[PDB]
């Protein structure tokens, strides 16, 4: 189908960067404090961008 | 074409003519540091290297004895081996 | 209670092979490069083949610079010392006729 | 096991062969064989090889003094 | 593109030096032009220990 | 603080491309794009030329 | 000869894939995350990367690491100045006198030796 | 009634932080500097474009003219020599023999 | 003499071995570095900042 045919061709554009992508999220879950990810989480809940609301 | 063969002069004429080749590119070597106007000093600087090479092809000179002919080297040209006839043990006489 | 351990290393060292393994070692490979190395490589007659692109491929970081010669120079600049260190006469060799083993 | 320059001995004295057996011929061909041979190979080959060469060596030298003249 | 358009483009009409060789008549010609000294062959085989190891060494010959 | 939540807030942004990206086709296939969307777009586009300039 | 030694036990192998298995083992055991904040982009399928789940682990080691986790990022500056550099190189014009004259590791130069 | 030198608390104390070192201590420890200041990344790349650098300016400009021209010139075409290795027109851009 | 052949035998194996490995590594990843320099698309840390760096 035509899914597949956008699925094949946009693979090798999409993946770039999933390597950096999956680092920083996993880094991010690593080093930073529990306490701060669950706030984020709890923003994210309250439909708040808490990238803003940090920078802020 | 090329050979694998004997030397064209022998050792002490090649000597020689090194040392006289020598000789040659030193003395341009002064008399370019002459016409340039140097003194002794600097022309020590200028002309040391040449100066040193003919003195390693007068050492080369200087160390090399031709042969004396005696019956040992005549039989060992007869037979075409190097050989010396001073030596009562050969390869051990370095260590006797 | 008495040990060459520590009183004595040179009991120490005659009394345990593995400790004559290292310097059998060491005279070892300086008698190879004094017998192969040497004369081959170390000596002034015998320097230049480190400019070589084959047998020394980089000795210098780069391709020797045959234009600038640092070996003559350096080397030059060091028999000039030893000449005024000797007070040598430069010209007193090209007055030196050799002459031939004739016959 | 095969080592060099070693031969195991049977009850009556005799080499057991290893490979080749040469002991059924009389012992006047094995004196025959064996009284010029030695506990030597490779010499005699280099030996030959320098007498091949020594047949062959080169003279040159002795005619350009003269000595062929 | 623009570079190796621009560079392809000298080459061809021999104003620039081939990709990874010296020219010679490129290098003397720019000497001329800028005044320096040409290129020379300051390289020296016979020198005392370049070609020891050497199984095929070179002969000198005074042309 | 802010390097904490800088960190956790990573994954957040990374989850939330693929959302807004959802979302904006929806709204631009269905037609149903209303006058905040499309400031946001034209900040986007402003901010899209911008670095499309840098990476020139 | 005919020396009749029990067999030892010592010289058996039987422990060494064991504890390359534990080190491992130990190892996959800080790979362990919570479900917040968890994302990761699968391939365009659908299925998980190679790399990608296995990055959690290498930082949870760099975060108890002491001195290389504030050091071993001081040479990354440099990749960053390479690609600049390589940029600034890729259209670089430059006088065709001193290319001709002295082109940078050309072929057949002679005052190079060759 | 010890009668040896009994060596106080405070030197033990000390002496345990010289001779209680583990193996990756010495290993990791150094080896963060020494790789990112090593012959690797920092210095090796530093020692090795100053080499094609003053290759190419001595064939270039010359090493005297180098010398007598000011650090801001002189840094100027110091970057032109390095981005002109760098790209190695010559070797199909390739760092290799 | 065995001994002294095993010796340089594999004494000349590690150097071998060492060097064309450095060498071959290098050289790939020269490779590489001269595919996506002239494509900047692919520039990028693609496999991970410590994912190609630790395997
Ligand atoms: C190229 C290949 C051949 C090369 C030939 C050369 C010519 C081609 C030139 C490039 C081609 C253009 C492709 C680029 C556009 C693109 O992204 O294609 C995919 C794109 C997505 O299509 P899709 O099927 O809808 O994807 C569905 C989901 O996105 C699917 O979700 P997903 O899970 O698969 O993820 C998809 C992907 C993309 O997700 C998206 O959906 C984004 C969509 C973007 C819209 C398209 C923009 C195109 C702009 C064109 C100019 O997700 C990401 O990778 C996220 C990227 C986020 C940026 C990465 C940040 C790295 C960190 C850097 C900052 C670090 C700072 C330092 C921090 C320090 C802290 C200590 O395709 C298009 O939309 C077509 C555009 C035309
Ligand atoms: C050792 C025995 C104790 C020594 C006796 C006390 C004494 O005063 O010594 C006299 C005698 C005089 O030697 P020198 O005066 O002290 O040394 C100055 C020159 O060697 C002087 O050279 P030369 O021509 O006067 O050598 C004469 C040579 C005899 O030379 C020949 O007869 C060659 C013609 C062979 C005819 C077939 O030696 C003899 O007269 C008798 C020994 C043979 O000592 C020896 O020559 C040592 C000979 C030991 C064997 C070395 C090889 C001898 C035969 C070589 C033939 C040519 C080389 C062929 C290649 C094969 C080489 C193995
Ligand atoms: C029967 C004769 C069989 C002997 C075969 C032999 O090679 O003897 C010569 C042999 C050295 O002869 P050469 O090296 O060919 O001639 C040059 C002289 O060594 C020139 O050296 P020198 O005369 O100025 O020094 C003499 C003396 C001075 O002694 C002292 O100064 C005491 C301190 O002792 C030595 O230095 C020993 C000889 C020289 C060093 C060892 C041999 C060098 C071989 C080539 C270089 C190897 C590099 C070794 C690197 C070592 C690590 C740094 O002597 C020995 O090495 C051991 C002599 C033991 C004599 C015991 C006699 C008692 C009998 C009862
Ligand atoms: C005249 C003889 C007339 C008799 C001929 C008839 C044979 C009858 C049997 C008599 C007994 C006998 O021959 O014992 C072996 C006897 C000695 O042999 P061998 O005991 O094995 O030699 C002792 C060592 O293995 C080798 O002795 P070596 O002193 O020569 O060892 C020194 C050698 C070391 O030799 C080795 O250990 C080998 C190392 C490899 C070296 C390879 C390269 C060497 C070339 C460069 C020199 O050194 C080197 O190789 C220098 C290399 C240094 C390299 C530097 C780096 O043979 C001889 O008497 C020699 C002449 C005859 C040889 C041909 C034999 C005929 C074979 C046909 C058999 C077919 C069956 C016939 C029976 C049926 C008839 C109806
Ligand atoms: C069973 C019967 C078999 C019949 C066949 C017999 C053939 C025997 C082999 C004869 C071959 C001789 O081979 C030939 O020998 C001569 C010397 O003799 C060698 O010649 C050598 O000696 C001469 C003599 O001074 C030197 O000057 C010369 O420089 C040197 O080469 C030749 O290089 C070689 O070609
Ligand atoms: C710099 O900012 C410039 C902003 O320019 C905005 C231009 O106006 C665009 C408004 O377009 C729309 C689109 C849809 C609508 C609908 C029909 C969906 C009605 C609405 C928004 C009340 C739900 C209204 C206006
Ligand atoms: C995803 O798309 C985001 C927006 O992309 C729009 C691309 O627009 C093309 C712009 O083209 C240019 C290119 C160069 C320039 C110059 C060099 C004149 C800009 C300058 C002088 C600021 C460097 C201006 C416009
Ligand atoms: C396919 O490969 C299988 C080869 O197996 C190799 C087995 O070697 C394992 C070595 O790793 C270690 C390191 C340290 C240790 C301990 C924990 C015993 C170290 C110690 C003494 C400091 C506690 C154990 C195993
Ligand atoms: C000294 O010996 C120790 C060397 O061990 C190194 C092991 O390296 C492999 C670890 O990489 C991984 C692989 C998989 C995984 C997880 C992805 C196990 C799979 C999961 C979390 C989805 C179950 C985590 C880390
Ligand atoms: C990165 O670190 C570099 C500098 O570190 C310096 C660390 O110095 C700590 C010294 O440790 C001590 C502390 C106290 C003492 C004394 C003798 C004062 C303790 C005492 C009085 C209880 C015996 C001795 C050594
Ligand atoms: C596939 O294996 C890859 C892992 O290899 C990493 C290489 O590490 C170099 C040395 O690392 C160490 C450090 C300490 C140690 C211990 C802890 C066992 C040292 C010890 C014996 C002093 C406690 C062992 C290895």
């Amino acid at each position: 189908s035509l899914a597949k045919v956008w699925m094949y061709a946009s693979w090798i554009p999409r993946g770039i960067p999933k390597a950096m992508a999956n680092e920083l999220s996993s880094a991010a879950a690593a080093l930073a404090h529990p306490e701060a990810i669950a706030r984020v989480a709890q923003l994210e809940s309250q439909g708040k961008n808490p990238y803003r609301v940090a920078r802020a | 074409s090329s050979y694998t063969g004997a030397a064209l002069a022998p050792k002490s004429e090649r000597l020689r003519l090194a040392f006289e080749e020598k000789q040659k590119d030193h003395q341009k070597c002064i008399e370019e540091a002459k016409g340039k106007g140097l003194k002794k000093d600097e022309l020590i600087d200028a002309c040391a290297w040449t100066h040193r090479k003919t003195i390693l092809a007068l050492k080369d000179w200087f160390a090399y004895r031709p042969p004396f002919q005696d019956r040992r080297s005549k039989w060992a040209e007869y037979c075409s081996i190097r050989h010396d006839s001073g030596s009562w043990l050969g390869w051990s006489q370095k260590f006797f | 209670v008495y040990t060459n351990w520590q009183s004595s290393y040179t009991r120490l060292f005659v009394s345990k092979p593995w400790m004559w393994h290292p310097l059998a070692w060491m005279t070892l490979s300086v008698g190879i490069w004094w017998k192969f190395g040497k004369e081959s490589l170390c000596n002034e007659r015998s320097f230049y083949i480190h400019t070589h692109p084959k047998w020394a491929p980089h000795k210098f970081h780069t391709v020797y610079n045959w234009s600038r010669d640092p070996i003559k120079w350096t080397l030059a600049e060091q028999y000039a010392s030893i000449i005024r260190n000797t007070n040598t006469d430069i010209e007193a060799v090209l007055k030196i006729k050799l002459p031939a083993n004739a016959n | 096991g095969e080592l060099s320059e070693y031969v195991e001995v049977n009850e009556k004295g005799m080499p057991k062969p290893q490979a080749l057996s040469l002991w059924n011929m009389p012992y006047a061909k094995r004196r025959a064989l064996t009284k010029f041979a030695r506990g030597v190979r490779w010499q005699f080959i280099v030996l030959f090889i320098a007498l091949y060469n020594f047949k062959n060596r080169d003279d040159s030298h002795l005619l350009r003094r003269g000595a062929y003249n | 593109n623009l570079r190796v358009e621009w560079e392809k483009n000298m080459e061809i009409q021999k104003k620039l030096h081939p990709s990874g060789l010296w020219s010679e008549e490129q290098a003397f010609a720019a000497a001329e032009k800028l005044g320096r000294p040409k290129a020379g062959h300051p390289m020296r085989v016979f020198e005392d220990g370049y070609q020891q190891f050497d199984l095929k060494p070179k002969l000198f010959d005074p042309d | 603080e802010f390097w904490q939540m800088y960190l956790a807030c990573w994954p957040y942004r990374f989850r939330n491309t693929v959302v807004e990206w959802e979302t904006c086709k929806a709204k631009v296939l269905k037609g149903s794009v209303d006058l905040q969307d499309i400031v946001d777009l034209l900040y986007l586009l402003a901010w899209a030329y911008l670095f499309w300039i840098l990476g020139e | 000869a005919a020396p009749a030694e029990k067999p030892d036990p010592a010289l058996d192998a039987t422990k060494a894939l064991p504890k390359a298995l534990e080190e491992v083992e130990f190892f996959q055991s800080y790979a362990v995350r919570r479900k917040t904040g968890f994302h990761l982009f699968n391939r365009a399928t659908g299925s998980p990367t190679i790399v990608g789940p296995m990055f959690y682990n290498l930082y949870n080691f760099v975060r108890i690491g002491r001195v290389s986790k504030y050091v071993c990022w001081l040479s990354l500056p440099l990749v960053f100045q390479r690609m600049w550099m390589k940029n600034r190189a890729t259209g670089m014009e430059y006088d065709i006198d001193l290319e001709n004259y002295a082109p940078f590791e050309a072929k057949k130069n002679p005052m190079h030796g060759h | 009634a010890p009668l040896y030198p009994v060596l106080s608390q405070a030197s033990l104390y000390k002496r345990h932080f010289f001779k209680n070192i583990k193996l990756f201590h010495v290993v990791f420890y150094v080896g963060a500097p020494c790789v990112t200041f090593g012959t690797a990344a920092w210095s090796g790349s530093n020692r090795n474009s100053r080499e094609a650098i003053f290759m190419v300016i001595e064939e270039r400009h010359g090493w005297d003219n180098f010398k007598k021209l000011s650090s801001h010139q002189q840094g100027v075409i110091m970057q032109e020599a390095a981005q002109e290795s760098l790209l190695a027109r010559n070797k199909g851009e390739l760092h290799l023999p | 003499m065995n001994w002294l052949y095993q010796m340089i035998y594999y004494g000349v194996r590690m150097w071998l071995v060492f060097v064309l490995h450095s060498f071959s590594l290098g050289s790939f990843g020269e490779l590489i570095t001269v595919i996506t320099d002239n494509n900047l698309i692919f520039n990028v840390f693609y496999i991970g900042l410590l994912g190609l760096g630790f395997i």
